[PDB]
RNA sequence: AUAUCGGUAGGGGAGCAUUCCAGCGACGUAGAAGGGAAAAGGGCGACUUUUUCUGGAGUUUCUGGAAAAGCAAA
RNA sequence: UGACCGAUGGAGUGAGGGCAUGGGUGCUAAGGUCCAUGUCCGAGAGGAGAAGAAUCCGGACCACCGGCUAAGGUCCCGAAA
RNA sequence: ACCGUGAGGGAAAGGUGAAAAGAACCUCGAACAGAGGAGUGCAAUAGACCCUGAACCCGUCUGCCUACAAGCGGUAGGAGCGCCAGGUGUGACUGCGUGCCUUUUGCAUAAUGAACCUACGAGUUACUGUUUGUGGCAAGGUUAAUUGUU
C-alpha cells in the first residue's frame, strides 16, 4: 500500500452514534430518552448512592 | 411503459349498444318490476357493461296504472319529506303519487334503486312511463320485451 | 387463429407474431427458443376447442427478444400517523419480452 | 463569443416588436390593472378617446404610454399609421417596489403603510 | 470546518415539488402543504393497488353474468358447471370472450350446458 | 434447503449526502460552480448520472482522515 | 422449537383500557371502582356489521387486470340464487 | 443611527465593468417621469437599487376543462380534445378516501400548534472510570515531566 490506498484492519474503526436526526435512523424524535420524567431533561445526572 | 399487453376494454360513447325496449306493468309488483327496470337502465344485461358509461337501454313502461301493491301499502306506506322551514315535515302516500300521475310514482321508486351520482341522475332520464297502451315513439323502432323472462 | 394459453402462471390470448411481455424467465439468452404447451382454448377462425385436461397436442413456440425488461418504478410507502413510523422503498417488476413464432 | 451571439439574436428579434414601457409609476398596480383590462384589444384611436375621457386617474399615464408606443411603431416602420390601422395587441401591469411607512394607532401601537408602484408594458400591431 | 448543505437541502425539496404538479391551490407549490398532500396520496396508492384486483374481478364477474344470462344460465350455475367439468379458464379470459368473442363464449357454454 | 420478514418506547446492523485535509488521478473561456427544463438509473433508499438553455470562473473521481455533518411544527 | 438458564454492554416502562369468567364494593346501578385468570387495543393494517380502539373473521416483505376460502351473504343501490 | 431623565441598551447596511469607455445625438412626452433607438462595451436582459438572480407572492399569452353541481381536494380506473411518434398537456364520467404534529386508556376531534416562503435553530468537547471491536509486545507491559541532535 501507499498513502493513496490506506486501509485499517477489518472491524478496527466504527462510526459513532448520532441521535435526533430523523425517523429513518431509528434515533430521532425523543432521541433514545423516552417521554417524560427527570431522566429525559437536559442536565439530568444520577446521584451516586441514591 | 406498458407491460400488460392483455387488457379489459371499457366501452365508450361510440361503442355502446343502446336500444329502446317496451315493458308492461299489467299485474307486476311495483318494487319487483322496478328492480328489473333499474337493471335494464343501468345495463347489467349487456356483456360490455361499463360502470362509468351510460350503456343501458331506454325503457318505455306501458300500463303503468295497472301496477299492484300488496298488503296495505297503498295507504299504509308513509313517505316523509321536509320543506326546510320549522315545523315543516310532510307525509304522502303511493296513492297520492298515483293520483298525481303514475310516472311520478315510478320515477320515485326507480330513483332509489339507481346509483346516487351524476351518472344515475343522467340515467333516470332514459325511462318513459305511460298510463295506457298508447304512446308515440316512432322513428326509433322499440322492441317489445317480456319482463317475466328476466 | 388465436389460442388461450398460460405462460408463467398467467393466461394470455396469443396469435402469430405478437411480442408479449411475460414474467421473468431465468437463464435465457436473446434468440433462445422457449416452449409453452399448456393451451386451454384454441380458436381456428371459426372452430373452437376447449380442453379440460388442456388441449392435446396444442403448443406455442416463442423466441426471447429481451431477457430482462424492467417495469415502471412504483413507490412503496408505509406510514402510521402520530406514531413516527415511516418508510419509503422503490420497486420495479421484472419481465421478459418474447415473440411468438408458431401456434400449433 | 456565446453571449455576443445570444445578444445579436435578441437584438435582431427586437426589430419587429413595437412596444413601450412605463417603469416605477408610484400608484397601485391593482388600480392600474382596471384600466389595462378596459383598453386591452381596442383600436388605438378609440382607445385614446376612452383613456382621455375615463373617470380613473391612471388613464392619464396610460394615454401617454400608448402615444409613445404608437410613435415607436412609426419609427420602426419608417412611415405613419393610417386611421384605424393599429390596435392594442398586448398590455400588462406588474407590481413594482413598495415604499414602507408607519402610521400611529391608538394606545401607542404603530401600523405599516404600503405605498405601491407598478410597471406597464404596451404593444401595438396591425389589425391582421 | 463549517458545513452547510444548501444545494442538497434545496434539491431535496425541488424533486418532490416536481411530483406535486397538478394539485389544487397551495397544495401544488407551497412546500409544507405540498409535502403533506403527497404522502397521504402515497398511502392511498398503496391501498388502491390492493383494491384494484377486487374491482377488476367484480367487473369480470358482472360481464360474465350478463353473457351467461343471454345464454340462458346464471353466473353461479355456469361457474358450478365449469368447475364440475374441470376447465381452468379464468374470469378475465371469460369476460374478454364474453365482450369480444361471443361465438367462443357460446362454445364454452354449450360444452358444459349438458 | 427450510423457515422467517405488522410494529410505539427502546436495542442492534449496514449505508447516502455536506464542508475541509493527505495521497493518487482528472476536468475548465472549444465554457467551472450556481439557476431553469428534460431524460435515465439504484437489492431498496438516503441519492447518482446524461442532454440542453442561462451563467461567465472555478470544479471534481477513488482510498483514507476530521467535523460548525441533514428541519415541518419549539 | 429453538430460545430456557449463567455472566456481561445498552435500555425503555413503573397514568393503562375494553371484553369474558370468579369475586368484593355500590343499589346483583354506572362507558363506576378494587383484585384474580385469559384475551385483545395499547404497539395492529385487511373483511362483515350503514357509519364504532379493543364484538365476529383474520396477523400486512414487495409486485400481479390469476385461483381457493373465513365471518357474513346471493331483488336493486352492492359481488353472488 | 435609534431608545431612555439617567445609569444603560443597541441595530441595519459589501460585489457595474478589464477599463467610466457611466450612454453625444434622434423620437414620444410639460418634463428623461419613463421608454424606444443610436453609440460604448465580450456582454446594457452588465445602465447606476447595476455579478449570479431561487422560493413565497403577482401578471400576460397559448392548449384542454368548467354555469344541475355537495365534504382533507388526493388516489386507482377511464372517453374525448390538443401537441411533439411513442411520448406529453388536459380531463367528461366511475370506485375508494374525516390533513399533519404533539399528548394520551383513547383524538376527524369542538384537546395543543403553525399565515406562507427563503435563511437561522437544539446530545458537543475536555478529563477520569468501565465494557467491547482491532492491534503491539508478552512474564512482563508501558513511560510522565523533561533532555539531546535536527
Ligand atoms: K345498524
Ligand atoms: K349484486
Ligand atoms: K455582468
Ligand atoms: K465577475
Ligand atoms: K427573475
Ligand atoms: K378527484
Ligand atoms: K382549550
Ligand atoms: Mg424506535
Ligand atoms: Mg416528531
Ligand atoms: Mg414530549
Ligand atoms: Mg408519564
Ligand atoms: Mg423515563
Ligand atoms: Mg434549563
Ligand atoms: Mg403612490
Ligand atoms: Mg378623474
Ligand atoms: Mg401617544
Ligand atoms: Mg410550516
Ligand atoms: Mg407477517
Ligand atoms: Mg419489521
Ligand atoms: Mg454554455
Ligand atoms: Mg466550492
Ligand atoms: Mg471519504
Ligand atoms: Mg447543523
Ligand atoms: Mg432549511
Ligand atoms: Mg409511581
Ligand atoms: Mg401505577
Ligand atoms: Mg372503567
Ligand atoms: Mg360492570
Ligand atoms: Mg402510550
Ligand atoms: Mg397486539
Ligand atoms: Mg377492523
Ligand atoms: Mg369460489
Ligand atoms: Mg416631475
Ligand atoms: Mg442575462
Ligand atoms: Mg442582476
Ligand atoms: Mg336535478
Ligand atoms: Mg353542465
Ligand atoms: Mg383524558
Ligand atoms: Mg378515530
Ligand atoms: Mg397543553
Ligand atoms: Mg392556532
Ligand atoms: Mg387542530
Ligand atoms: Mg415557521
Ligand atoms: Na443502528
Amino acid at each position: 500500500m501507499n498513502l493513496s490506498s490506506l486501509k485499517p484492519a477489518e472491524g478496527a474503526v466504527k462510526s459513532r452514534k448520532r441521535i435526533g436526526r430523523g425517523p429513518g435512523s431509528g434515533l430521532g424524535g425523543t432521541s433514545t430518552r423516552g417521554h417524560k420524567g427527570a431522566k429525559s431533561r437536559s442536565g439530568y445526572s444520577k446521584k451516586i448512592g441514591f | 411503459m406498458d407491460t400488460l399487453s392483455f387488457k379489459t376494454i371499457s366501452a365508450n360513447k361510440a361503442t355502446v349498444t343502446k336500444e329502446w325496449v317496451i315493458v308492461d306493468a299489467e299485474g307486476q309488483t311495483l318494487g319487483r318490476m322496478c328492480a328489473k327496470v333499474a337493471k335494464l337502465l343501468r345495463g347489467k344485461y349487456k356483456p360490455n357493461f361499463t360502470p362509468h358509461v351510460d350503456c343501458g337501454d331506454n325503457v318505455i313502461v306501458i300500463n303503468a296504472d295497472k301496477i299492484v301493491l300488496s298488503g296495505n301499502k297503498w295507504d299504509g306506506r308513509i313517505y316523509l319529506r321536509h320543506t326546510g322551514y320549522p315545523g315543516g315535515q310532510r307525509q304522502f302516500t303511493p296513492r297520492d303519487f298515483m293520483n298525481k300521475g303514475p310516472e311520478y310514482l315510478f320515477r320515485k321508486v326507480v330513483k332509489g334503486m339507481l346509483p346516487k351520482n351524476r351518472l344515475g341522475a343522467k340515467i333516470i332520464g332514459n325511462l318513459y312511463v305511460y298510463a295506457g297502451t298508447e304512446h308515440k315513439h316512432e322513428a326509433q323502432q322499440p322492441r317489445q320485451l317480456d319482463i317475466n323472462s328476466l | 387463429m388465436y389460442v388461450i394459453v398460460d405462460i408463467q402462471g398467467q393466461q394470455m390470448k396469443v396469435e402469430q407474431g405478437r411480442r408479449l411481455f411475460v414474467h421473468h424467465i431465468k437463464d435465457v439468452e436473446s434468440g433462445a427458443s422457449v416452449e409453452f404447451d399448456k393451451v386451454l382454448l384454441v380458436d381456428n377462425n371459426g372452430a373452437i376447442t376447449v380442453g379440460s385436461p388442456l388441449v392435446e397436442g396444442a403448443k406455442v413456440v416463442c423466441e426471447v427478444l429481451t431477457p430482462l425488461v424492467k417495469g415502471d418504478k412504483v413507490l412503496i410507502f408505509h406510514k402510521k400517523r402520530r406514531k413516527g413510523y415511516r418508510k419509503l422503498n422503490g420497486h420495479r417488476q421484472q419481465f421478459t419480452e418474447i415473440l411468438v413464432k408458431e401456434v400449433v | 463569443a456565446r453571449k455576443h451571439n445570444s445578444a445579436e439574436a435578441r437584438k435582431e428579434a427586437l426589430k419587429q416588436m413595437y412596444f413601450a414601457k412605463l417603469r416605477n409609476v408610484p400608484t397601485s398596480p391593482r388600480k392600474m390593472r382596471l384600466v389595462a383590462d378596459m383598453i386591452r384589444g381596442m383600436e388605438v384611436n378609440r382607445a385614446l378617446g376612452v383613456l382621455k375621457f375615463s373617470n380613473k386617474e391612471a388613464s392619464a399615464r396610460v394615454e401617454k404610454l400608448l402615444r409613445s408606443a404608437v410613435a415607436n411603431w412609426e419609427e420602426k416602420n419608417e412611415r405613419k399609421a393610417e386611421e384605424g390601422e393599429l390596435f392594442v395587441s398586448r398590455i400588462c401591469v406588474d407590481g413594482a417596489s413598495t415604499l414602507k411607512r408607519l402610521r400611529p394607532a391608538p394606545q401607542g401601537r404603530g401600523y405599516r403603510i404600503r405605498k405601491r408602484s407598478n410597471h406597464v408594458t404596451i404593444y401595438v400591431d396591425t389589425l391582421n | 470546518p463549517r458545513s452547510v448543505n444548501h444545494v442538497a437541502s434545496r434539491a431535496k425539496r425541488k424533486r418532490i415539488l416536481k411530483l406535486t404538479r397538478g394539485y389544487f391551490g397551495a397544495r401544488k407549490n407551497v412546500w409544507t402543504v405540498a409535502k403533506n398532500t403527497w404522502e397521504k396520496g402515497l398511502t392511498y396508492a398503496y391501498r388502491d393497488r390492493k383494491s384494484k384486483k377486487r374491482n377488476f374481478r367484480a367487473l369480470w364477474i358482472q360481464r360474465i353474468n350478463a353473457a351467461a344470462r343471454l345464454e340462458g344460465m346464471s353466473y353461479s350455475r355456469l361457474m358450478g358447471a365449469l368447475h364440475a367439468n374441470g376447465i381452468e379458464i379464468n374470469r378475465k379470459v371469460l369476460a374478454d370472450l364474453a365482450m369480444n368473442h361471443p361465438e367462443a363464449f357460446r362454445a364454452i357454454v354449450a360444452k358444459v350446458k349438458n
